[PDB]
């Protein structure tokens, strides 16, 4: 009875959601046609959090699908798990954003947001007690960054007493997939700072590095790349669906994770990451699990925490384990690494446990971290922005729409204030 | 602006080309120590896979084996040490009521 | 992971290589079209189309030695862009391989070497085939040595050169060419192996039953002595050596990098019915002057360093017994400053037999790599042959008209006299 | 809902379309009579109730000798009879005759047919205009076409596939006169103008292919392969789909600097392709040489500004960023200081198709880079010199003024191209 | 494994209301005995015969040493050392077959030892109550099946040392205003924490000032 509503805009958000619903449907024993075929009654017990019940035992997800072009939902619908989605919840535009923040925010976004708000108002008022909203988009894209932020702004004005959480894909440090990526990311995260409550930043290069060294996978694809995002995706709302020794919903994490409202930029992680050829030889226990957690190369963002200090750290455990060893090892990992945590907060680690491990793993867990080392991730974006903006590189696709230069300046100013606020607490 | 239909001539919908093989041609000899898929992280094995149970089906937990292993507390049950309501205590109970 | 790049420059190199690659494809299961109906990528590159293209760059400046490769049975097995062909023959002039016509084709050879080495990940040397007598093998090889040693550097390049014999010869300007190609290669090479054709003629006459030999038999023997060098990569043995292992066991000084190469059981098919080819007789069968592949007796010199690679069913127990008795005899000369002398390598792969070839199916075989002080007489005779002709600058008028001046011969003289004095300085002892 | 309307004007345009629409019917299940024996054809082909498929193109030329070949070719049952518009008088290498006298007479028919094709369309987003800068029709009539279309359909992105004149080899004599005017009247109405040179495909077919002595039909197949690589994402799935709108907001920084190039990397014979390993780290590495491009100008004269990569077949993304990360570490490949991002990738999920009896190999990988370089400023400088050496003595002025021209527009397009060269130098500081 | 201990403590507390005994202690004498002052009512809890099903039957468990290992600082449920403070008032509840005599014997031993110290204004100190019923055990339980049980409640001044770190934590947190906006959103003032800290400091002052003597 703490329902959640899933939003996805852009091809990145759609293809991340297409694997998240894979993971959730596998967890709850749901068929591709939309029928339940699991074994236990626990997987049906809080099925209302992610699914909406219909007659005859048919279960429909509470997802809203949108972009500006009909390119990716044709593959999303025609996939293996495309029949579960409601045909009414497919809304779409005509002209692609063309990797433009202006096209997704003022011209086409303004005339498409009304139907997306229609779908969200249809779905949100049917739930018994809405917990919050969940969105997946890409910071470097056109129809994701320009229009998901419009959706955040148009939703936050109507429910001011809920929790907003976004699922972003940060521009990579080395290789760019779009030349207007700083232009399309600075404005998007400028709008993201004042509106959301808890955000999760994902870098593609860190995922490639963790899939090449730890996973020993020389050739992963994008579909296998989205599986780790789905892993850290379903691991944060596991206590809302299953009982545990110590439950923690999304609001409890939001309270324990955000000390000040403008510092809510978190780095997701996943604990039991092994190779295929080294599965027989792992011996999963809590020590090697928490030693694999706080390794700097287990992180899904491009920020190495050694240049910064952790502010607050979350650790949601799942499965059969005892309890002194969890407290003992969050004592230990905080004690010997006191240079990497803050000295003005006595306890930095929030722990939570559940009782039902995932389908086929003995135990599993998810890492969420608020570190002051994320200031370097915004620093390179600010440098690229102030290098492109100084010579007016690609601006005429924005002032050629009806924007202003001063909005670019205030977005860069907000970025500098955010970097200074993260640096000041060090 | 929104369509009713995403298919040709404003009728029905678009069925795209689906890639049969989304994986990668091993141009050289494919390695044995190569972790090609990534759905193996949590795969339930066929037929046999552990369901989700509760505390009474656990071990060393709350409510576990309470009616089964009741012979251990039987010697503390069959002693005549519990207070039996005699005439005067029952009289006080009736006196309040 | 264990790759090696072959460059077959000049006529002698590719006329070795056309039998060498038959040997290589016969030791594996590769058909001559390129299909197989690990342990092959040291010499080949498997492609997604199932073809097995080798890693070789066939280069000659005249076409009449590579077109029969391009129309032969190996036309489907090679890569038809790496078979680099010039237009005019270098024609036994060092000027026409290093200065005039070699410089407009060397860019393509360097580009193909770079493209071949970019695909690899575990390079550990080069296999450069040339000769010290001609114009292409002494002019164009020395041109690309200076490039390969400045664009790769620390890699250990291995070369095979056919040295001019004392008595028999074909060219008459090769005393000029050998000193000219020695002057430039000496500072950009690591370990090159000398072979003389006269010694192979004596070997193929004496303990090999076949008289009237062609060049195919000599090329087969050279291919067998090369295949034993790289037998420790595609086959795993008891004592494995790599290609850069040879670089640090045979070069006492940066100037002295010319060892020889002998194959021990070069015996016939009819005579192999009669001999017990144990490792004890094999180990000292290569030590005789009748089996050395350079016409120089060891007794006037001293064996400065030695390296042996064994093959087939060879147990390492009797190898120690066989190698101990060698340094007990007084005639195998050894001096004070190198007490150890020897190195051993074993493998479990028997030496193969090419059908139609002459070498018999033997099951134990060693090759000896050794640098001796008994090679300074060859340098002395080449020096004498140069200074008898430069008494009145005989053949110089062809060279000076094609790129360089007269002074390039005096620098080569000052190099080779320094090499001679270095050898006789090494030979004497310090009391 | 991602359709394209292809405009083929000029001898070069129609001869290129003869190969492009030969490839298009092969990639789908389209027979040459227009029959398909599950709706990816819709970006180029329509649907009529008997099962007949009719393409969306306008083959228009001013002399009939070329379109009459298509009328009696092997594709005579496929095209619409009306959409093959033809004239009666050739413009005869004259911008004046194709832009003021003959072109204005027939320009209403092609606009009417384009309007009908757009009325059949629902989600049109692009125009594919095929011509050459050389002759009269492809330089004057195409210019009038984009002049009329840019004022009529508004902000629709029209992409232009024009054939640049080589500075050393050229067919006609009046070539600078017919290129300067169309560049002047195109520069404010185009979005992206991909430029291809004739000599630089000749040397590629001599070098990469073992072809000696080729014709135009070998060049048109490579042009068709590149143009199919451009619109590959509208037809097939993939990791990153790139439509025509982000070919337009990504490749051109300034409203005047919109002259990008094209380059197809895995161009090789079907016999050399056996013995060479077609790895993604190799073909991307074998895409930045000066000897593998379709413009003669060496990129070492200037700096790259924005590059876009399109990948077809099983190309997995990490070797893509490994390749273009090794590209960024090369001192030879120089970028500008004001574009730290530089690249853009797009991945598709089908192998490049080969026409039977063709030249290109059967390969599973394909790269098509649409680079935008400063080094094209020299290509304008040499043609500027050719303009100034001819106009100084009025070499062919009377052929133009006698067909509704003046003298002043010759002495304003010179200043327009001087301004364009000044802008090209400005972005390299 | 802790909730069963808390359940055993609470079952020993209300044991007199359930079964007869020699000295039953109702729920009112706990207040009159363990609470001297209206504000000073924060005692400890100690269950001494906590032992496994294997370390129980190797030993005799008399009342002399289950009343002795209980006073050691490694057996109470709050991390505080009783040697720093002074005991105020103590309650012992004996379950099971306990003759009343050796209770007073062990009491006489405990009042003899100088290693623990009391406050001067409590000359009696100890209130005891002997329930006559032994404790019960749980299937799958950690605790052994034993005859004798004791539960101590001890009013000590050493529990103020447990309060001497949480106030320090608040001084560390409140100085940088961390995590305050979650509280002041729903009808809360920034100054409520100030009066809460002043109330806690007043409690610390009370515990400091009770243990002094006026002579
Ligand atoms: N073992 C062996 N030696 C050969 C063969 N062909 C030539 N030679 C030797 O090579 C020597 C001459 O040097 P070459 O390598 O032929 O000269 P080159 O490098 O081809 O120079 P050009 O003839 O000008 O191209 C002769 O003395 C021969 O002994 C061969 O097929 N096998
Ligand atoms: N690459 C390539 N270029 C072509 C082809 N056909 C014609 N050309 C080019 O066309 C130019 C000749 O001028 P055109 O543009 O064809 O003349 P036009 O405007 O079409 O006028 P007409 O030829 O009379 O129809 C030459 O520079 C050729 O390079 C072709 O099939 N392939
Ligand atoms: N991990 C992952 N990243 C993706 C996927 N699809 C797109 N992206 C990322 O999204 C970025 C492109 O922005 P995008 O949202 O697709 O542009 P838009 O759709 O026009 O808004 C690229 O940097 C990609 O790395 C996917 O399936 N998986
Ligand atoms: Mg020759
Ligand atoms: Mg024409």
């Amino acid at each position: 009875m703490r329902e959640i509503v899933h939003l996805q805009a852009g091809q990145c958000g759609n293809q991340i959601g297409a694997k998240f619903w894979e993971v959730i449907s596998d967890e709850h024993g749901i068929d591709p046609t939309g029928t339940y075929h699991g074994d236990s009654d626990l997987q049906l017990e809080r099925i209302n959090v992610y699914y909406n019940e219909a007659t005859g035992g048919k279960y429909v997800p509470r997802a809203v699908l949108v972009d500006l072009e009909p390119g990716t939902m044709d593959s999303v619908r025609s996939g293996p798990f495309g029949q579960i989605f409601r045909p009414d919840n497919f809304v779409f535009g005509q002209s692609g954003a063309g990797n433009n923040w202006a096209k997704g925010h003022y011209t086409e976004g303004a005339e498409l947001v009304d139907s997306v708000l229609d779908v969200v108002r249809k779905e949100a008022e049917s739930c018994d007690c809405l917990q919050g909203f969940q969105l997946t988009h890409s910071l470097g894209g056109g129809t994701g960054s320009g229009m998901g932020t419009l959706l955040i702004s148009k939703i936050r004005e109507e429910y001011p007493d809920r929790i907003m959480n976004t699922f972003s894909v940060v521009p990579s440090p080395k290789v760019s997939d779009t030349v207007v990526e700083p232009y399309n990311a600075t404005l998007s995260v400028h709008q993201l700072v004042e509106n959301t409550d808890e955000t999760y930043c994902i870098d593609n290069e860190a995922l490639y590095d963790i899939c090449f060294r730890t996973l020993k996978l020389t050739t992963p694809t994008y579909g296998d790349l989205n599986h780790l995002v789905s892993a850290t995706m379903s691991g944060v709302t596991t206590c809302l669906r299953f009982p545990g020794q110590l439950n923690a919903d999304l609001r409890k994490l939001a309270v324990n994770m955000v000390p000040f409202p403008r510092l809510h930029f978190f780095m997701p992680g996943f604990a039991p990451l092994t190779s295929r050829g080294s599965q027989q030889y792992r011996a999963l226990t809590v020590p090697e699990l928490t030693q694999q957690m706080f390794d700097a190369k287990n992180m899904m963002a491009a920020c190495d925490p050694r240049h910064g200090r952790y502010l607050t750290v979350a650790a949601v455990f799942r499965g059969r384990m005892s309890m002194k060893e969890v407290d003992e090892q969050m004592l230990n990992v905080q004690n010997k690494n006191s240079s990497y945590f803050v000295e003005w907060i006595p306890n930095n680690v929030k722990t939570a446990v559940c009782d039902i491990p995932p389908r086929g793993l003995k135990m599993s867990a998810t890492f969420i971290g608020n570190s002051t080392a994320i200031q370097e991730l915004f620093k390179r974006i600010s440098e690229q922005f102030t290098a492109m903006f100084r010579r007016k590189a690609f601006l005429h696709w924005y002032t050629g729409e009806g924007m202003d230069e001063m909005e670019f300046t205030e977005a860069e100013s907000n970025m500098n204030d955010l970097v200074s606020e993260y640096q000041q607490y060090q | 602006k929104r369509m009713v239909f995403t298919g040709p001539a404003y009728v029905k919908d678009h069925l795209p080309q689906v890639a049969q093989h989304t994986a990668y041609i091993g141009e050289k000899r494919p390695a044995l120590e190569k972790t090609g898929d990534l759905r193996y992280l949590w795969r339930p094995a066929s037929n046999r896979s552990l369901p989700a149970k509760y505390k009474p089906e656990y071990v060393g937990e709350i409510g576990w084996g309470i009616p089964e292993y009741d012979f251990i507390n039987k010697t503390r049950l069959q002693t005549g040490f519990h207070i039996k309501y005699e005439e005067f205590s029952q009289a006080a109970i009736d006196k309040l009521s | 992971m264990r790759e090696c790049i072959s460059i077959h420059v000049g006529q002698a190199g590719v006329q070795i290589g056309n039998a060498c690659w038959e040997l290589y494809c016969l030791e594996h299961g590769i058909q001559p079209d390129g299909q197989m109906p690990d342990s092959f990528n040291t010499f080949f590159s498997e492609t997604g189309a199932g073809k097995h293209v080798p890693r070789a760059v066939f280069v000659d400046l005249e076409p009449t030695v590579v077109d029969e490769v391009r129309t032969g049975t190996y036309r489907q097995l090679f890569h038809p862009e790496q078979l680099i062909t010039g237009k005019e023959d270098a024609a036994n002039n060092y000027a026409r391989g290093h200065y005039t016509i070699g410089k407009e084709i060397v860019d393509l050879v360097l580009d193909r070497i770079r493209k071949l080495a970019d695909l690899c990940t575990g390079l550990q040397g080069f296999l450069i085939f040339h000769s010290f007598g001609g114009g292409t093998g002494s002019g164009f090889a020395s041109l690309l040595m200076e490039r390969l040693s400045v664009d790769y550097g620390k890699k250990s390049k291995l070369e095979f050169a056919i040295y001019p014999a004392p008595q028999v010869s074909t060219a008459v300007v090769e005393p000029y060419n050998s000193i000219l190609t020695t002057h430039t290669t000496l500072e950009h090479s690591d370990c090159a192996f000398m072979v003389d054709n006269e010694a192979i003629y004596d070997i193929c006459r004496r303990n090999l039953d076949i008289e009237r030999p062609t060049y195919t038999n000599l090329n087969r023997l050279i291919g067998q002595i090369v295949s034993s060098i790289t037998a420790s990569l595609r086959f795993d043995g008891a004592l494995n050596v790599d290609l850069t292992e040879f670089q640090t066991n045979l070069v006492p000084y940066p100037r002295i990098h010319f060892p020889l190469a002998t194959y021990a059981p070069v015996i016939s098919a009819e005579k192999a019915y009669h001999e017990q080819l144990s490792v004890a007789e094999i180990t000292n069968a290569c030590f005789e002057p009748a089996n050395q592949m350079v016409k120089c007796d060891p007794r006037h010199g001293k064996y400065m360093a030695c390296c042996m690679l064994y093959r087939g069913d060879v147990v390492p127990k009797d190898v120690n017994a066989a190698i101990a008795t060698i340094k007990t005899k007084r005639t195998i000369q050894f001096v004070d400053w190198c007490p150890t002398g020897f190195k051993v390598g074993i493998n479990y792969q028997p030496p193969t037999v090419v059908p139609g070839g002459d070498l018999a199916k033997v099951q134990r075989a060693v090759c000896m790599l050794s640098n001796t002080t008994a090679i300074a007489e060859a340098w002395a005779r080449l020096d004498h042959k140069l200074d008898l002709m430069y008494a009145k600058r005989a053949f110089v008028h062809w060279y000076v008209g094609e790129g360089m001046e007269e002074g390039e011969f005096s620098e080569a003289r000052e190099d080779l006299a320094a090499l001679e004095k270095d050898y006789e300085e090494v030979g004497v002892d310090s009391v």
